[PDB]
């Protein structure tokens, strides 16, 4: 089978650069059979380029491609809002036919610190013998972000799940979701939730807690 | 009118089989060719198979070789794919593809893409969700935010709205996390002006299809 | 051409019949035909004549008489006609609009249908151009359904142009193995040499 | 009473073109394929090209293909075949044969007459005469050299000599023109009390040499 | 292309000997195969189709056989009028394709060729050209061969041969051989002779003539 590696994995630009994707084949592929694909996210993928260098019915000129052997390439020359999305490259002349791990072009933003919010758990959901406590990190860039959670000093794990939305099409940010989920016994015997948040828009990382009732 | 309509959505028990449609319309179908690619949540496409229309040929990767067989139907004018002894880790979303053709050329890819077909494999049950609120803190003077927690429901989606529609502004529905116990988690946020607290009502408008279930919620700052 | 029955039974009575794609012609000359036997035999399925009427082809007489006979399944049976279109009719055997001649089939499943499959029979699946009258294609060329050229290798857009038959003793009569028997009557400015009695 | 005339063949310069026509009656000509046969002197049946009832599909010789173009009009029922960049290995007797129903290329039942295509550079030129002048019988004849085109005809004696009489057929010299010899076999005893004459007859060139034969 | 091979390329028979003769295709033509007879002269006529029947017409003493690559054309009686050359013909695909040929010869008994040889006329070399000429007279069977010597040199590339067709009342064959030379040529030797080996000869004979 035809190994299709594709480079880099995420290409933060700014609206207006040129983008340039890479795409390569374990072995050599027929450049007729090479084909991009755009996929936004909720969507299916959209043809942009087939066998390499034609553009598809429909597909803006900006859309360039070119390759041959292993080593294949896409080229946005001027990045439109409605180009940033998510990039695969298959290859369809031997079968199996193998794709590309996909590559995401996000718009590269000025770094924006998150906005830290910590909300307890409800009472009507401690009626139900869990507690959740959630932290969110609200509209920052880039995208990495740490959230450690911490029950009286004590640092947890294993009991946090995180979400992260889509880069939004206005303010370019991203914004993070982290719930700790304990029993309503566990919840109750201790005090002091936190949650630390350690991003790169932040000179140190911020904290922000509760004290269990009050 | 070229197109490509795919099947709804399943949710099959583990090591049951799922079999999706792909209807063709606009194009000759019998000169064309149907390849099966699946993607999960978050995840890169992976190519299943493909069948040429004509001659009924198929190859599978090797990965699917065990559990996939891929045919289809002329008269009807359909493919299918056919997906035995499912377990959790199949839980994606199925796309076929096809390249548009007259009575004797053809495109020189994959152009057609279907919507997509999601596919949820687990031992849970329908559940509709319950709906907790994310009180607003008493911070700031400046702006707050406040929010609703979307807990325990089986399948996806879950479809959140705030005042009926009318805020969007500064909202954000995180995608659901998959807990432990097979059942889905999911938050909505929204940022608003700390003045407004008092005097403005916040409502999120919680929908599960799945279970028939609508739950509206109001979201007020804690009452100590 | 006056003492002798036209060699009608080495036709219908072949051991062996050809694919469709390959279809096979015996010219029949110079001989007395019987053709009321072969129209009122309750052997036959379809028997339907284009341009003459079949009741009165015992009174008439050609010049020579031309019979192609092959193997198709049931439901393309009824291609095997004029103005008709279909992967038979459009890749592998097509009739003149103005085609005078009788078309006779019966099913052949006990002969032609294998316990695991009779795959010896063969049908065009792909081509550029649709087949004019009385045509053969015989070529095994890899059909382009794209613009890049094959290379005499099966892929994408590249495929053998000949599909095989099922032909299984438990598939439906629609897709059971017939053979078909074509019989087309010339007549040129010429002593007619094929007469019925 | 199936028949087909061709026409149009003759002497034709090499590289030069030259386009034969064939008259069919007896059948419905515009449904009917056609074909082109030939046959060099001395060699073989060739098959040269076919044409559907339509026209629209042609298959040739990859002796002839590119070179020569078969062609039909339905309304005149008659086929053509324009020969292009003509040879000398083109020299030939070329046959039209009536084909299949329509487009059933294979059969080839009547064929026609025959037309005479002659690839050669040479023009008319009239023959020379020469004598073969003369066991108990001997042999004498005439050499009849360098004439262009094809045939001579050679009598003795205007006729009154024909028993042992050989008149070989033509070779075809290196200089285009051809070479023909007739001889007869005769009695010695008659050799002084008899004259023999061959008479040299050139058709084309309008020639007529009668030429008196004599020991040395 | 489909290749077809006949055999043999000539035969001799009497007449009311039964004649055959084979033809082998390269591929499987089923029963797609003609057989020709073509008179000297005339066009050829078809025989047999369909590799077994026979055309309208045709005496019953022609008839064929086989099917797929193996065929036969058979003349159970031959008779006077069936001397001619016969050819196969293939029609499964194109390019339809056609046997060698075999020319059908009168036996009879062998006969040795009556050789003559003739210096060119006084008339042609003030032309300056030279003709020479050597006879073979009424002779069977047709194979001959002639070799032309030249002051002890065997002569090649410079001699052209004619051959008549069989005679009607004695079955025999006459042949034409012409020596071209240029005159200068034929001022500077001396011995000009033509070597006719034959089967009807024990041992070559050669005519001689000194210029
Ligand atoms: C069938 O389609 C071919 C090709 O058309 C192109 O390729 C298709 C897959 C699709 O992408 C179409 O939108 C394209 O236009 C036709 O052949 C072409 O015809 C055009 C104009 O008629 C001509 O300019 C091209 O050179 C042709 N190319 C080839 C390879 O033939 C063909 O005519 C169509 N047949 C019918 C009946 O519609
Ligand atoms: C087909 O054959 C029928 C019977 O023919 C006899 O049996 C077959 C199996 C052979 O052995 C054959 O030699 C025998 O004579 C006929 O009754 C029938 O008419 C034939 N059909 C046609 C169309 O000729
Ligand atoms: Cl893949
Ligand atoms: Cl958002
Ligand atoms: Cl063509
Ligand atoms: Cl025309
Ligand atoms: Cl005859």
């Amino acid at each position: 089978d035809i190994q299709m590696t594709q480079s880099p994995g995420t290409l933060s630009l700014s609206p207006g650069e040129g983008a340039t994707l890479s795409c390569r084949a374990s072995q050599s592929v027929s450049s007729s059979y090479l084909a991009w694909y755009q996929q936004k996210p909720g969507q299916a993928p959209r043809l942009l380029i087939y066998g390499a260098s034609s553009g598809a019915t429909g597909i803006p000129d900006r859309f360039s491609g070119s390759g041959s052997g292993t080593d294949f390439t896409l080229t946005i020359s001027r990045l439109e809002p409605e180009d940033f999305a998510v990039y695969y490259c298959q290859q369809y002349g031997s079968s199996p036919y193998t794709f590309g791990q996909g590559t995401k072009v996000e718009i590269k933003r000025t770094v924006a610190a998150p906005s830290v919010f910590i909300f307890p758990p409800s009472d009507e959901q401690l009626k139900s013998g869990t507690a959740s406590v959630v932290c969110l990190l609200n509209n920052f860039y880039p995208r990495e972000a740490k959230v450690q959670w911490k029950v009286d000093n004590a640092l947890q794990s294993g009991n946090s799940q995180e979400s992260v939305t889509e880069q939004d099409s206005k303010d370019s940010t991203y914004s993070l979701s982290s719930t700790l989920t304990l029993s309503k016994a566990d919840y109750e015997k201790h005090k002091v939730y936190a949650c630390e948040v350690t991003h790169q828009g932040l000179s140190s990382p911020v904290t922000k807690s509760f004290n269990r009732g009050e | 009118q070229v197109q490509l309509v795919q099947s709804g959505p399943e949710v099959k028990k583990p090591g049951t089989s799922v079999k999706v449609s792909c209807k063709a319309s606009g194009f000759t179908f019998t000169t064309s060719a149907v390849q099966w690619v699946r993607q999960a949540r978050g995840q890169r496409l992976e190519w299943i198979g493909w069948i040429v229309v004509g001659s009924g040929n198929t190859n599978y990767a090797q990965k699917f070789q065990e559990r996939v067989t891929i045919t289809r139907d002329m008269s009807t004018t359909t493919a299918y794919m056919e997906l035995s002894s499912l377990r959790s880790e199949d839980t994606a979303v199925y796309f076929c593809a096809a390249p548009h053709c007259n009575s004797t050329s053809c495109y020189d890819a994959f152009d057609i893409w279907g919507q997509g077909t999601m596919v949820t494999v687990s031992s849970a049950s329908t559940k509709g969700p319950s709906v907790f609120p994310l009180a607003p803190s008493s911070k700031s003077t400046g702006t707050a935010a406040l929010g609703c927690l979307v807990k325990d429901y089986f399948p996806e989606p879950v479809t959140v709205s705030w005042n009926s529609g009318a805020l969007t502004s500064g909202v954000h529905t995180f995608p659901a996390v998959l807990q432990s116990s097979g059942l889905y988690s999911l938050s909505s946020v929204v940022t608003v002006p700390s003045s407004s607290l008092g005097t403005q009502t916040y409502i999120c408008n919680v929908n599960h299809k799945p279970s028939n279930t609508k739950v509206d919620k109001k979201v007020e700052p804690k009452s100590c | 051409h006056h003492t002798n029955l036209c060699p009608f039974g080495e036709v219908f009575n072949a051991t062996r019949f050809a694919s469709v794609y390959a279809w096979n012609r015996k010219r029949i000359s110079n001989c007395v035909a019987d053709y009321s036997v072969l129209y009122n035999s309750a052997s036959f399925s379809t028997f339907k004549c284009y341009g003459v009427s079949p009741t009165k082809l015992n009174d008439l007489c050609f010049t020579n008489v031309y019979a192609d006979s092959f193997v198709i399944r049931g439901d393309e049976v009824r291609q095997i006609a004029p103005g008709q279109t279909g992967k038979i009719a459009d890749y592998n055997y097509k009739l003149p609009d103005d085609f005078t001649g009788c078309v006779i089939a019966w099913n052949s499943n006990n002969l032609d249908s294998k316990v695991g499959g009779n795959y010896n029979y063969l049908y065009r699946l792909f081509r550029k151009s649709n087949l004019k009258p009385f045509e053969r294609d015989i070529s095994t060329e890899i059909y382009q359904a794209g613009s890049k050229p094959c290379n005499g290798v099966e892929g994408f857009n590249c495929y053998f142009p000949l599909q095989s038959y099922g032909f299984q003793p438990t598939n439906g009569v629609g897709y059971q193995p017939y053979r078909v028997v074509v019989l087309s009557f010339e007549l040129l400015h010429a002593p007619a040499t094929v007469c019925g009695k």
